[PDB]
DNA sequence: CGAGGAACTCCACTTAGGATGCGTCAT
DNA sequence: ATGACGCATCCTTGAGGTGTGGAGTTCCTCG
C-alpha cells in the first residue's frame, strides 16, 4: 500500500511534462490590486483588503532579509528571519492551515487566497452559478379571481419602471417624444398617455413569476401581466398550489426575459395553462382547491 | 403530544382549543411547536444541500438517442395477490410499471394482447389481468445499453406531459429535484422512545441521505454469502455465529453484539440471499452475493418506503437513474495481464474495453468486481475535475488536478453553466441548432 | 394613580400581587453603578427589610482592585480613593438635538507617595466622562437612544457530563471546569479506566502526573484513596515520582523546546492557576463551587486551590463509583451525579452595570500597564499623581463598548411597546456566549425552568429560536445574575398574603401550584385533587395539604407584550407566538384609540414606558397650551411641561404628544397630563374597531386575505404618520471649503424657489420624490483642465464654472411634508470631527392612508394582506342598513387552528352596541352580576384577562339580551349569526352570516417600501454585477436552485440569457440596453467576469491554469 | 507608533468593502 | 475554449505572467493620495488607475493611446489593466 | 507489517480606532 | 509638524480566547 501510493505520485511524475522544480518556491506572484483594493471611506479612512496587508508583510520581511544578508550577519538571526519568512508564506497561502492564523484590527482572523476560493461564501457556489440580474422586481402578493389562467396583476410603478425600455420605444414610436431624452422626461413625469402605453405594452409579454426556496421545477412560471392598481401584485388562485405562494404577508419575485427566443420558450414550455402536469407522479396540479 | 426531550406526556390535554385550556396545558403544549419550527428551519438548508449532492451526482443523465433496440428489460409483477385465485391489479402499478412501455408481444393464447412499442396505461393492463398474466417485461434504463448514454423508448414517457419523453430532455435534474423537494415534508422524527433505541434506523431524510450515500446502516445487518447449515458460536465477551455453506463451500462467520434479534435459528438452513438478523442489509453486500438486480430491488424498495409511508409519491424512474448512476464502476484483479495496477476503482466502460483490446492483442483479461459508492464520492471521482472543483473539496481536488495534470472538455452541464455556455439539453443540443 | 379611561371588567379573579415596575432592569442596575442617593435609599430599604442587593458599587469596586500599584521594590506607589460626580455640561434634549452624548465627569482622589520619603502627595484628577442613563431606562450616546441588553451565558464553575463513546460503546465522564479569567480544566475518566486531565487544549496527561506536581505523592495516595480500583491502576500506570520530576515533565510537554527548570514550572502553574491578578475567580462562581463541592466559606474572591482539584476528583470518581452521597470537603452531605447544561441554575444574566464594569476594567488595567511603565522608567520624588497618570486607555475602553458592541443596540420606537420589550431581551448571543450553527438543539428548546422568567410564546421565528426573547412581566435580575420569580406561599394546606422570591434551582426544589386554581371562601383550596406542577415539567394532583407554593398571576409566563391579546387560551402554540412577534411592529395612528375590547395592560403598559408625560406634583394646572403645560402646584411653584409635539423616532415614525386636560383641572402626583404616540387617554392604542363578517366572498379573500371598506379611508381610522430624515454636511475638502448657499450652479428658479437664502427649503413648503432638500456645492473643482481644453478656453475667453452640486437629495419613492430643520456650523460649542463646515439636519414628515397591499394582522396572527378596495355600498349591510368594514375568509379559522378570534369578534359586537343585562335571574346573569359588568352603554371598552377572560355562554346569553334599536328590535339571532343582506345583488344571502367587531392593526410591513424594481443602476467593484440590496435598487437573488429549474424545464436560452447578458458582465450589460434604446435585435451572450476573477486568483496560487482548445487558443 | 497612528486610516475592514464600494462603469 | 488544463510553474513561467517586481511594503501616499515607486497599488507594475493618465506630468493627454511614459514607466493604458496586469516578490 | 487511535482535513455556515523617545533633519 | 532621519535613557516577564457534529484517513506509536 505505501507502495502503491508512492507509485501513484510517481506515476503522477511519469508522464507528465511538469516538474517537480516548482514544488519549492523560489518567487511568489501577487494578485493585481483592482481585486482587492483599497478605498477612501468618509473621515479620512482607507477600507483595505486583508491580503493587502499579508502582501505588504510578506514583502517587509523579504525586504529586511535581504538587507540583513547583504552584509553577512551572524547565522542564527539570519535562519530567524528565513523561518519567518517561510512562516509569513505559510500564512498568506493559507492563514489557517498551520498554526495560528494571522489577524488584523480585530480577533478575527484575516482570509488568504485559499480563503476567498473555498467555502460557502467562496467563489463557486457565490458568484458563477447565480449572478443577480436586472430587470427583476418583487413585491406583495395579493389573490385576485378575475383573472385568466395565463395572466397576473402588477403594479403600476414596477411596471412603468422595468417595463420603462418598451414604454420609450412606443413614446417615440407615437411620436409623442421627439427625442429620447424627452421620453426619459415624461416617463419621470407621468402622464395619461404614459400608463396607456404602459397598458399596451404590458400585452404579450410572459413574465416570469419565482418564488424563494424553489424546490421543484414548477416553482417558476409565466403569466400576462395586466396593469392592475394599487401597490401589490396580484396572482392567479389556482396556481398557488406550485409556488406554494399562500397570503401570509408573503413576498414573490419577477423576472423579464429580453430575447424574443425566450418570449418563446416562455409562452411555449413555462406558461402555465400548459403545465397543468406536476413533474413528479403526474397528477394535475392546478386544479381546483 | 410529545413531551420534554423526546418523551411521552403522562397526562394527555383533556380539553380542545375551543372549549377552555389553562396555561400549563399550552406550556406544554408549546414544546413540539418549537421543536418542529426548528426542524423546519433546518431541513430547509439541510434538504438544499442534499439536493445539491443529488444535482451534482445526476447531472449529465440526459437523453440523447432515440432507441436502442434491446430484448431484454426489467421483469415486473403487474397483477400479485391471488388469494382468492382472481387475477386482479396490484396496488402500486401507478408508480412501478405504469409509463414504462413495452418491448415484447406477450401472448398467452396464442393471440398478441399488449402489442410492441406502445405505453402500457391501464386498459392494456386490465385486458392482461383479466388474461391470467402476473408479470410483464419492459424496457428500461437498469438494463438499457447503448453507445451514447441512455435511449428515449427504454425510459418511457415524462410524467409531466403524457407524451412520450421528447429524445433530449434533461431528466437527471427533474429526477434530483422530484426526490429533494419532498424532503422539507417528510419531518417524521422518533417523538416518543418507547423503550427502544439502536435497532431503530435513521428514519426519514437521514435514511435517503445514507442510502444514496452508500454508507453502512447504523444498525446494519450481516448479510449471508452463501446457503448451508448455520448455528451459533456465541462468547460471553463476544456473540458469534457461524455458518458452513453446504457443496463444498467455506464457513462465513460473523461476530454480533447481545441485543441482535436474530431472525436466523440454530443449527437451521440459510440460503445464498437473505438476511441474518435485524437491520438494513449494506448494498455492497447483496452486491457481492446476488449480483445486481437484487440490489437495484433492495434500493429501490427501501427508498421508496420511506417516500411512500410519509405519505408523498414519486415514480421509481428518479431513483432508478441514480441507482444507474450510482453502481459504476469495477475494481481490478489480476491487473498483471491488462497493464494496469490493481485496484483504483476503474470504470466499466474503460475496463471492457481495455481487456478486449489487450485480447485482441493476445493476453488475457483482468478479472473485475462491480462496486458502489456514495454520491459525494462518485460525484468527486468525476473525469471532469472542474465540476468535483465547483461542488465540494475545492483546495483538494485542485491539488488532485494540479499534480496529475488532467484536463476536461466542454462536456458536463455545470461546467457549461460556469463558462457561461448554451447547455446541451432541453433545446441546446446541437440537433435542433 | 386611578386616572384611566374605564374599561369594564370581565375578569373573575384578582391578584395577590399587581405588577411591579416594568423598566427596573436597567434603573436597578444603573444605580448600583454609580451609585447615587436613589441606591443608597434603595440599600437601606433592603438592609433593614434584608434582601438580595449589592452592598457596594461597581466602580468603587473597580477602583479599589486597581488602586494599590507599586515598583518591582515599592518605592514609589499610586493609589486612587473614593469617586465623585458632577452634573452635565448639556441637558438630555440638548444632547440629542446638538449630537452630543449625555455625559458627567468622575473624580477620585488619588494619591502618590514614597516608602522612604513618607511624604503622600494627595490629588484629584478627572476621571474622564462617564455615560448616564435617563429616567427612562435607556443611554443617549452620540445623537441616539441605546440599550444595553441582559445577557444569558454558561455560569462559571465545574460541569460533569456523562457521554458514550460509541466505537467501544462505552459511558465516559468529563469534568470541564470553567473558570472566569484564566484557562479551562478537562478531566476525563472511563475512556479506558484512565483518569487524565487535559490544559490549555493539548493532549490529556495522567493525573497523578499532576498531583505529584503539587504537594501529594505515592504515599498519602495510597494512604487515603486506596479504595476505588481506577485510581489505584492509575497509579499502577505511574511511572515518575518527584514533585521536581513532575514540574520538569509538565513543563517539558506544555512548552517542549525550552529549559525544563523548577522557576519556570512554578512561576507558569502559579500564574495560570493561582495567581488573583490572571485568575479572577468570579464571586458567582466561587459561590457556586463552594455549594457544589461543600468548601464551606474560603475567600470569596480566591484562586483555586489544589482542594478544589481533589475535590472534582473526587466527584468524578465517585460518579464512575455510582455513589449516591458524600460528605463535601470541608462540607456536609451532598449528591453526586452529572449535571446538564441548558437549566437555568447554570445560565447567568449580566446587567447593564456588571458589562460597563468589566470594559472600565479592561481600561484601568491597561492604564495600569501604562502608569507601572512610566513610574518604573520616572526619576523619583519628581513626579505627581497628576503627572504620571495618562487615563485614555479608560476613555477608549468606553467609547469602544459603546460605539463597537454587540450589546449596545438601537431602540425600537415603532410604539410604547416595542421599546418596553426591548428592555427586556434576555439575549444569549454575543461575545462570550452562544452561536447559531455550533449550539445544537438543546439550547434552542423549551425547559420546565421556564416557569415565569422567560416567554416560552414569546421569540424570534427564524434561526433564532430559543436564543434571544423577552423577560417575563414578574422579573427581577439577581445580582449575581440570575432571574428571580414571585410566589404566594402555601402552609399547612392553606395560603399566606406574602410573596416570595425564587429562582430556577430553589424553584426545582419546590412543587408549584397553579394560578386559576379556584379559591374557596375558606383560603385552603376546596376541591381535595387539586392541579399543580412538580420538578423537570412533572404534571400532577396532590390532596392540597402537602402543596408548598402557588403562582402570583396567570399572566406571569407570558410577557408583558404578549399577555395584552384577548382569548389567549383559544389558539396553538405557533398562533401566539406569531401574534406575539407581530403585535409590536405596528405604525401608530393619527386618532389614536383605545381598543373597544381589550386587557388591563394597556394602561399600565402605556404608563411604565416613557413617551407618556406625567404630573409629578399634587396641585391644580393653571393653563394647557398648545405646546406649554403650566402648572401650579400645592407647594406654590410654576412648571412648565413641554410636549414633544410631532417629533421623530427612531425607524422614522412620530412620537407626538397631545393634552388630555383643561385648563382649570386639580392633578395628583403621577397623573398622565398627556399622552405619547399611539395611545389615547394613557392606554395603549396600536389599531383600530372595524366591523367584521365572516364569509366567503367572490374569492377576494381566498387563502387568508383581508378586503377592506372606504369608509376606513374617509375617516382616515386606519391611516398613519411617518417622519424621514436627512442629516447632511459640508466639508472642507482639498479643493476649497464646502458651503451651504443657495447659490447652486446653473438651476432653475422653480427648484430652489422652496430653498433659503441659506441653502433649506422652507420650514413646512411639501417634498416629493424628484425635489432638493440642502443646496451644496465645492467652491474649487480640477474638473477639465488638458492643455488642448486649456487652449481651447483660452481662445474662447470664458472662464466655465470648476464648481460642483453636492447638494443633498430626497429619495426617489418618497412623499412627506418638513416637520423641522436644525442648523450647526463648527462656530458653535457642537461637537463635530474635523474637515465637516456646516451641518443641516431636515426632518420630512408624510401621512399614510391605507393602502391595497398594506399589510395587515390582529391580536391571533391571523395575518393578512389587503386584495381590493370597495365601496361603501358593495359590501353588504345588516337589517338596519349599516355596513360592514371588513371581510374575512372564514376557511382559515379552522385550519390555521386558531378558535380564538370569533370570541374576540362577538364580544366586540356586544361592547360596540351595548347589552342590558338587568335581573335576568340566569346563573350566568347573577355571576355577570355579582361581577357587576351587567349593565353597559354603547360604548364602554370591555378588559377581558388574558386568561381569565369572557366565557362562551356569557356571551351568548348578552347576545341574546342586547339593548334593542327600536321597540324590539333585538338585531343579531341568539346564535351568534346575523341575517346580513348582500350589498350586491339585494337579496338576503341564502342563511345567516357571522358578524361583530375586531380590533385590527397595522403592521409596519409597508407596501411602498417593499415595492422594487431594477433597470440599470449601481454594481460592486470586485465582480462586475448588480447590487445585492433592497435599498438601492438591486436586482434579484437567482441563486442555484432557479437554475436547476430553468435546467429542467429545458429552457436553454432563457437561463443563458438571465446568467451572462442580464448581469455579470460589461459588453452584455451595455450592448442590451444600447440596442433597447436604439431597436435591433438583441445581441450575442458573453463570458462571464466572475470566471475571469476565478481564473486570476487560480493563477496567482501558482496552479498553472489556462484555457486550451483544438488548436490552442480559440477565440475567447 | 508614528507609523501607524500618524493618518491612521488605514484599516483592514473587509466586512465593509465590497458592498460600500460603488462603480464608476454606469 | 475547448479544453481546460492544469498544472505546476517556476520562476520562467511567473515572469512570463508578470510585468514587474513590488519591494517596497506599503500602500499609496497618504498626503497627496498618489501612488509611488515599486510599491503595491503602484502604477509601474500594476495598471494605471487613472485612464489616459500616467503618474507624473506627461502624458495626461487623451491623444496617448498605450504608449510608456518615459520616467514613472507607465503604459497609458485602461484603467480595467489594472485587473489584469500582475508582479511578484522574489525571495 | 499488523494493532489502536488520536490528530488533520473536508463538509454542513447567519461602529470610531488605546503614540511616541525625544531631537531634529527638511519642507 | 510630519514622517522622516540617526541613534539607542543599569533592570528586567501575555492575553485574553478556546461549549457541534458528521464521518473519512493516514500516519504513528505500540502488539
Ligand atoms: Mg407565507
Ligand atoms: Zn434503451
Ligand atoms: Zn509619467
Amino acid at each position: 500500500t505505501r507502495a502503491l501510493k508512492r507509485l501513484k505520485v510517481v506515476s503522477a511524475f511519469l508522464q507528465t511534462s511538469n516538474s517537480p522544480k516548482g514544488m519549492v518556491l523560489d518567487c511568489v506572484p501577487v494578485i493585481p490590486p483592482d481585486l482587492r483594493p483599497m478605498v477612501q471611506l468618509d473621515g479620512g479612512r482607507f477600507a483595505t483588503s486583508d491580503l493587502n496587508d499579508l502582501y505588504r508583510r510578506v514583502i517587509n520581511r523579504n525586504n529586511r532579509l535581504k538587507r540583513l544578508l547583504d552584509l553577512g550577519a551572524p547565522e542564527i538571526i539570519v535562519n530567524n528571519e528565513k523561518r519567518m519568512l517561510q512562516e509569513a508564506v505559510d500564512a498568506l497561502f493559507d492563514n489557517g492551515r498551520r498554526g495560528r492564523p494571522v489577524t488584523g484590527p480585530g480577533n478575527r482572523p484575516l482570509k488568504s487566497l485559499s480563503d476567498m476560493l473555498k467555502g460557502k461564501q467562496g467563489r463557486f457556489r457565490q458568484n458563477l452559478l447565480g449572478k443577480r440580474v436586472d430587470y427583476s422586481a418583487r413585491s406583495v402578493i395579493v389573490v385576485g379571481p378575475q383573472l385568466k389562467l395565463h395572466q397576473c396583476g402588477l403594479p403600476k410603478a414596477m411596471a412603468l419602471e422595468l417595463f420603462k425600455p418598451f414604454v420609450m420605444k412606443r413614446l417615440v414610436d407615437l411620436n409623442h417624444a421627439q427625442n429620447i431624452k424627452s421620453a426619459k422626461r415624461m416617463v419621470e413625469r407621468g402622464r395619461t398617455v404614459v400608463y396607456d402605453v404602459l397598458e399596451e405594452v404590458i400585452a404579450e409579454h410572459p413574465v416570469l413569476l419565482n418564488r424563494a426556496p424553489t424546490l421543484h421545477r414548477l416553482g417558476i412560471q409565466a403569466f400576462e401581466p395586466q396593469l392592475v392598481e394599487g401597490k401589490a401584485i396580484q396572482i392567479h388562485p389556482l396556481v398557488c398550489t406550485a409556488f406554494n405562494a399562500d397570503f401570509d404577508g408573503d413576498q414573490m419575485a419577477v423576472h423579464l426575459p429580453l430575447s424574443a427566443e425566450a418570449q418563446a420558450e416562455a409562452r411555449i414550455l413555462m406558461l402555465s395553462s400548459n403545465n397543468i402536469l406536476k413533474p413528479a407522479d403526474g397528477r394535475p396540479v392546478t386544479m381546483p382547491t | 403530544v410529545s413531551n420534554a426531550k423526546n418523551e411521552t406526556i403522562p397526562r394527555p390535554i383533556k380539553a380542545s382549543f375551543r372549549e377552555g385550556l389553562s396555561v400549563l396545558e399550552y406550556f406544554i403544549s408549546t414544546h413540539g411547536a418549537r421543536k418542529g419550527l426548528a426542524d423546519t428551519a433546518l431541513r430547509t438548508a439541510d434538504s438544499g444541500y442534499l439536493t445539491r449532492r443529488l444535482v451534482d451526482v445526476s447531472q449529465d443523465v440526459i437523453i440523447r438517442e432515440e432507441d436502442c433496440g434491446t430484448e431484454r428489460g426489467l421483469k415486473l409483477p403487474i397483477a400479485t395477490r391471488d388469494a382468492d385465485g382472481t387475477l386482479r391489479k396490484a396496488e402500486d402499478v401507478e408508480t412501478s410499471v405504469y409509463a414504462r412501455m413495452l418491448a415484447e408481444d406477450v401472448v398467452i393464447d396464442g393471440k398478441v394482447i399488449a402489442p410492441a412499442n406502445v405505453d402500457l396505461g391501464d386498459v392494456l393492463i386490465d385486458a392482461l389481468v383479466a388474461h391470467g398474466v402476473e408479470e410483464v417485461k419492459t424496457r428500461s434504463i437498469l438494463t438499457c445499453e447503448s453507445q451514447v448514454g441512455t435511449c428515449a423508448m427504454c425510459y418511457g414517457r415524462s410524467l409531466a406531459t403524457g407524451k412520450l419523453v421528447d429524445i433530449g430532455e434533461a431528466v437527471g435534474i427533474i429526477a434530483a429535484q422530484s426526490i429533494g423537494e419532498p424532503g422539507t415534508q417528510l419531518t417524521m422524527r422518533t417523538f416518543h422512545t418507547g423503550g427502544v433505541a439502536g435497532d431503530d434506523i435513521t428514519q426519514g431524510l437521514p435514511r435517503v441521505v445514507e442510502l444514496f450515500e452508500a454508507r453502512t446502516p447504523k444498525g446494519v445487518a450481516p448479510i449471508s454469502e452463501a446457503s448451508g447449515r448455520v448455528r451459533i458460536e456465541e462468547t460471553e465477551k463476544t456473540k458469534k455465529i457461524v455458518v458452513t455453506p453446504d457443496d463444498g463451500s467455506d464457513e462465513t462467520a460473523f461476530p454480533i453484539s447481545k441485543r441482535a434479534r436474530l431472525l436466523v435459528g440454530e443449527g437451521d438452513h440459510v440460503e445464498v440471499g437473505q438476511k441474518l438478523t435485524v437491520g438494513a442489509t449494506n448494498p455492497h453486500d447483496v452486491l457481492r452475493i446476488l449480483g445486481q438486480r437484487a440490489v437495484q430491488v433492495h434500493l429501490v424498495g427501501e427508498v421508496q418506503k420511506v417516500y411512500n409511508s410519509q405519505g408523498v409519491s414519486i415514480h421509481d424512474k428518479h431513483i432508478e437513474i441514480i441507482i444507474r448512476q450510482m453502481l459504476r464502476r469495477v475494481t481490478i484483479i489480476e491487473s498483471g495481464d491488462a497493464e494496469l495496477l490493481p485496484g483504483e476503482l476503474v470504470e466499466r466502460t474503460k475496463f471492457e474495453t481495455e481487456n478486449r483490446r489487450v485480447v485482441q492483442e493476445g493476453g488475457h483479461p483482468a478479472s473485475g468486481r462491480p462496486q458502489l459508492m456514495g454520491i459525494t464520492k462518485a460525484s468527486l471521482a468525476t473525469e471532469s475535475w472542474l465540476s468535483a472543483a465547483s461542488f465540494q473539496e475545492t483546495t483538494r481536488v485542485l491539488t488532485d488536478a494540479a499534480i496529475n495534470a488532467k484536463s476536461d472538455s466542454l462536456i458536463g452541464l455545470k461546467e457549461n453553466v460556469i463558462i457561461g455556455k448554451l447547455i446541451p439539453a432541453g433545446t441546446g443540443l446541437s440537433r435542433y441548432r | 394613580a386611578s386616572t384611566a379611561p374605564l374599561r369594564i371588567s370581565f375578569a373573575k379573579i384578582k391578584e395577590p400581587l399587581e405588577v411591579p415596575n416594568l423598566l427596573a432592569l436597567q434603573t436597578e442596575s444603573f444605580d448600583w453603578l454609580l451609585g447615587n442617593d436613589a441606591w443608597k435609599a434603595r440599600v437601606e430599604s433592603a438592609l433593614e427589610s434584608g434582601q438580595d442587593v449589592p452592598t457596594k458599587s461597581g466602580l468603587e469596586e473597580i477602583f479599589e482592585e486597581i488602586s494599590p500599584i507599586e515598583d518591582f521594590s515599592g518605592s514609589m506607589s499610586l493609589t486612587f480613593r473614593d469617586h465623585r460626580f458632577e452634573p452635565p455640561k448639556n441637558s438630555i434634549d440638548e444632547c440629542k438635538d446638538r449630537d452630543f452624548t449625555y455625559a458627567a465627569p468622575l473624580f477620585v482622589t488619588a494619591e502618590f507617595t514614597n516608602n522612604e520619603t513618607g511624604e503622600i502627595k494627595s490629588q484629584t484628577v478627572f476621571m474622564g466622562d462617564f455615560p448616564l442613563m435617563t429616567n427612562k431606562g435607556t443611554f443617549v450616546i452620540n445623537g441616539t437612544e441605546r440599550v444595553v441588553v441582559s445577557q444569558l451565558v454558561r455560569s462559571p464553575g465545574v460541569y460533569f457530563d456523562s457521554s458514550i463513546d460509541k466505537t467501544s460503546d462505552k459511558d465516559i465522564f468529563s469534568a470541564k471546569i470553567i473558570p472566569s479569567r484564566g484557562a479551562w480544566l478537562e478531566m476525563e475518566i472511563d475512556k479506558r479506566d484512565m483518569v487524565g486531565v487535559r490544559i490549555d487544549r493539548k493532549r490529556k496527561q495522567s493525573v497523578t502526573v499532576l498531583l505529584k506536581a503539587l504537594g501529594w505523592t505515592t504515599e498519602q495516595i495510597l494512604e487515603e484513596f486506596g479504595e476505588y480500583e481506577s485510581m489505584r491502576a492509575t497509579l499502577e500506570k505511574d511511572h515518575t515520582q518527584g514533585q521536581d520530576d513532575a514540574l520538569l515533565d509538565i513543563y517539558r510537554k506544555l512548552r517542549p523546546g525550552e529549559p525544563p527548570t523548577r522557576e519556570a514550572a512554578q512561576t507558569l502553574l502559579e500564574n495560570l492557576y493561582f495567581n488573583p491578578k490572571r485568575y479572577d475567580l468570579a464571586k458567582v462562581g466561587r459561590y457556586k463551587v463552594n455549594k457544589k463541592l461543600g468548601a464551606d466559606e474560603p475567600l470569596d474572591a480566591g484562586v483555586l486551590t489544589t482542594d478544589d482539584v481533589i475535590a472534582t476528583i473526587k466527584y468524578l470518581v465517585k460518579l464512575h463509583a455510582g455513589e449516591t452521597e458524600t460528605v463535601g470537603e470541608s462540607g456536609r452531605e451532598i449528591v453526586v451525579e452529572t449535571d446538564d447544561i441548558d437549566h437555568f441554575g447554570n445560565r447567568r444574566i449580566r446587567n447593564v452595570g456588571e458589562l460597563i464594569q468589566n470594559q472600565v476594567r479592561t481600561g484601568l488595567a491597561r492604564m495600569e500597564r501604562v502608569v507601572r511603565e512610566r513610574m518604573t522608567t520616572q526619576d523619583v520624588e519628581a513626579i505627581t499623581p497628576q503627572t504620571l497618570i495618562n487615563i485614555r486607555p479608560v476613555v477608549a475602553s468606553i467609547k469602544e463598548f459603546f460605539g463597537t458592541s454587540q450589546l449596545s443596540q438601537f431602540m425600537d420606537q415603532n410604539n410604547p411597546l416595542s421599546g418596553l420589550t426591548h428592555k427586556r431581551r434576555l439575549n444569549a448571543l454575543g461575545p462570550g456566549g452562544l452561536s447559531r450553527e455550533r449550539a445544537g438543539f438543546e439550547v434552542r428548546d423549551v425547559h420546565p425552568s421556564h416557569y415565569g422568567r422567560m416567554c416560552p410564546i414569546e421569540t424570534p421565528e427564524g434561526p433564532n429560536i430559543g436564543l434571544i426573547g423577552s423577560l417575563a412581566s414578574y422579573g427581577r435580575i439577581n445580582p449575581f445574575g440570575f432571574i428571580e420569580t414571585p410566589y404566594r406561599k402555601v402552609v399547612e394546606g392553606q395560603v399566606t398574603d406574602d410573596v416570595d422570591y425564587l429562582t430556577a434551582d430553589e424553584e426545582d426544589r419546590f412543587v408549584i401550584a397553579q394560578a386559576n386554581a379556584a379559591l374557596g371562601d375558606d383560603m385552603r383550596f376546596a376541591e381535595a385533587r387539586v392541579l399543580v406542577r412538580r420538578r423537570g415539567g412533572e404534571v400532577d394532583y396532590v390532596p392540597g395539604d402537602d402543596v408548598d407554593y402557588m403562582d402570583v398571576s396567570p399572566r406571569q409566563m407570558v410577557s408583558v407584550a404578549t399577555a395584552m391579546i384577548p382569548f389567549l387560551e383559544h389558539d396553538d402554540a405557533n398562533r401566539a407566538l406569531m401574534g406575539a412577534n407581530m403585535m409590536r411592529q405596528a405604525v401608530p395612528l393619527i386618532k389614536s384609540e383605545s381598543p373597544l375590547v381589550g386587557t388591563g395592560m394597556e394602561y399600565r403598559s402605556a404608563a411604565d414606558a416613557g413617551d407618556v408625560v406625567k404630573a409629578e406634583k399634587a396641585g391644580v394646572v393653571q393653563e394647557v397650551s398648545a405646546d406649554y403645560i403650566t402648572t401650579t402646584n400645592d407647594d406654590g411653584t410654576y412648571i412648565t411641561y413641554r410636549l414633544a409635539k410631532f417629533s421623530r423616532s427612531n425607524q422614522g415614525t412620530s412620537v407626538n404628544q397631545k393634552v388630555i386636560v383643561a385648563e382649570g383641572d386639580r392633578i395628583i402626583e403621577g397623573q398622565v397630563l398627556a399622552d405619547g404616540p399611539a395611545t389615547e387617554n394613557g392606554e395603549m392604542a396600536l389599531g383600530k374597531n372595524l366591523l367584521v363578517a365572516f364569509m366567503p366572498w367572490e374569492g377576494h379573500n381566498y387563502e387568508d386575505a383581508i378586503i377592506l371598506s372606504q369608509r376606513l379611508v374617509q375617516d382616515d381610522v386606519l391611516s398613519s404618520i411617518h417622519i424621514e430624515e436627512h442629516e447632511v454636511d459640508a466639508r472642507d475638502t482639498k479643493l476649497g471649503p464646502e458651503e451651504i448657499t443657495r447659490d447652486i450652479p446653473n438651476v432653475s428658479e422653480e427648484v430652489l424657489a422652496d430653498l433659503d437664502e441659506r441653502g433649506i427649503i422652507r420650514i413646512g413648503a411639501e417634498v416629493v420624490a424628484g425635489d432638493i432638500l440642502v443646496g451644496k456645492v465645492t467652491p474649487k473643482g480640477e474638473t477639465e483642465l488638458t492643455p488642448e481644453e486649456r487652449l481651447l478656453r483660452a481662445i474662447f475667453g470664458e472662464k466655465a464654472r470648476e464648481v460642483r452640486d453636492t447638494s443633498l437629495k430626497v429619495p426617489h419613492g418618497e412623499i412627506g411634508k418638513v416637520i423641522g430643520v436644525r442648523v450647526f456650523d463648527r462656530e458653535e460649542g457642537d461637537e463635530l470631527p474635523p474637515g465637516v463646515n456646516q451641518l443641516v439636519r431636515v426632518y420630512v414628515a408624510q401621512k399614510r392612508k391605507i393602502t391595497d397591499g398594506d399589510k395587515l394582522a390582529g391580536r391571533h396572527g391571523n395575518k393578512g394582506v389587503i386584495s381590493k378596495i370597495n365601496p361603501i355600498e358593495d359590501m353588504p349591510f345588516l337589517e338596519d342598513g349599516t355596513p360592514v368594514d371588513i371581510i374575512l375568509n372564514p376557511l382559515a379559522v379552522p385550519s390555521r387552528m386558531n378558535p380564538g378570534q370569533v370570541l374576540e369578534i362577538h364580544l366586540g359586537w356586544l361592547a360596540s352596541r351595548g347589552w342590558d343585562v338587568s335581573g335576568l335571574a340566569e346563573e350566568w346573569a347573577q355571576r355577570l352580576q355579582v361581577i357587576g359588568a351587567d349593565k353597559v352603554e354603547p360604548g364602554t371598552n370591555v378588559a377581558t384577562p388574558v386568561f381569565d377572560g369572557a366565557r362562551e355562554d356569557e356571551l351568548a346569553g348578552l347576545l341574546q339580551h342586547t339593548i334593542p334599536n327600536r321597540d324590539g328590535e333585538r338585531m343579531v339571532l341568539p346564535s351568534g349569526k346575523a341575517r346580513l343582506f348582500d350589498g350586491r345583488s339585494g337579496e338576503p344571502f341564502p342563511e345567516p352570516i357571522s358578524v361583530g367587531y375586531m380590533y385590527i392593526l397595522k403592521l409596519h410591513h409597508l407596501v411602498d417600501d417593499k415595492l422594487h424594481a431594477r433597470s440599470t443602476g449601481p454594481y460592486s467593484m470586485i465582480t462586475q454585477q448588480p447590487l445585492g440590496g433592497k435599498a438601492q435598487f438591486g436586482g434579484q437573488r437567482f441563486g442555484e436552485m432557479e437554475v436547476w429549474a430553468l435546467e429542467a424545464y429545458g429552457a436553454a436560452y432563457a437561463l443563458q440569457e438571465l446568467l451572462t447578458i442580464k448581469s455579470d458582465d460589461v459588453t452584455g450589460r451595455v450592448k442590451v440596453y444600447e440596442a433597447i434604446v436604439k431597436g435591433e435585435n438583441i445581441p450575442e451572450p458573453g463570458i462571464p467576469e466572475s470566471f475571469k476573477v476565478l481564473i486570476k486568483e487560480m493563477q496567482s496560487l501558482c496552479l498553472n491554469v489556462e484555457v486550451l482548445s483544438s488548436d490552442g487558443m480559440s477565440i475567447e | 507608533q508614528r507609523a501607524a497612528m500618524r493618518h491612521p486610516g488605514s484599516t483592514a475592514v473587509p466586512s465593509d468593502e465590497m458592498p460600500e464600494r460603488p462603480d464608476d462603469s454606469l | 475554449f475547448d479544453e481546460l488544463r492544469i498544472g505546476l510553474a517556476t520562476a520562467d513561467d511567473i515572469r512570463q505572467w508578470s510585468h514587474g517586481e513590488v519591494k517596497k511594503p506599503e500602500t499609496i501616499n497618504y498626503r497627496t493620495l498618489k501612488p509611488e515607486k515599486d510599491g503595491l497599488f503602484c502604477e509601474k507594475i500594476f495598471g494605471p488607475t487613472r485612464d489616459w493618465e500616467c503618474y507624473c506630468g506627461k502624458y495626461k493627454r487623451v491623444r496617448f493611446k498605450g504608449i510608456i511614459c518615459e520616467r514613472c514607466g507607465v503604459e497609458v493604458t485602461r484603467a480595467k489593466v489594472r485587473r489584469e496586469r500582475m508582479g511578484h516578490i522574489e525571495l
